[PDB]
């Protein structure tokens, strides 16, 4: 709901993703 | 969750229309939110 207030290693240059339940791929 | 009349959807959108804000978007693009928290619904068509 709120990751900027609670939290304030590799990405695949090629890579899918998923949605979340607040439709985010 | 909540739904609204017109007036209020009015006075809500006549909100962003006021001076306050009229800045903020000479600045920068405004998102703005004003669905009654459906955002949480989920399948909300389904549901209906």
């Amino acid at each position: 709901m709120n990751e900027s207030q609670i939290m304030q290693e590799t990405i695949p240059f090629l890579h899918l993703r998923k949605k979340d339940e607040f439709g985010n791929w | 969750v909540r739904t609204f009349s017109q007036q209020e959807m009015a006075f809500n959108l006549l909100g962003l229309m006021a001076p306050a804000i009229v800045n903020l978007c000479q600045s920068d693009p405004v998102f703005a939110d004003l669905n009654g928290g459906l955002q949480f619904i989920p399948d909300l068509k389904g549901l209906m």
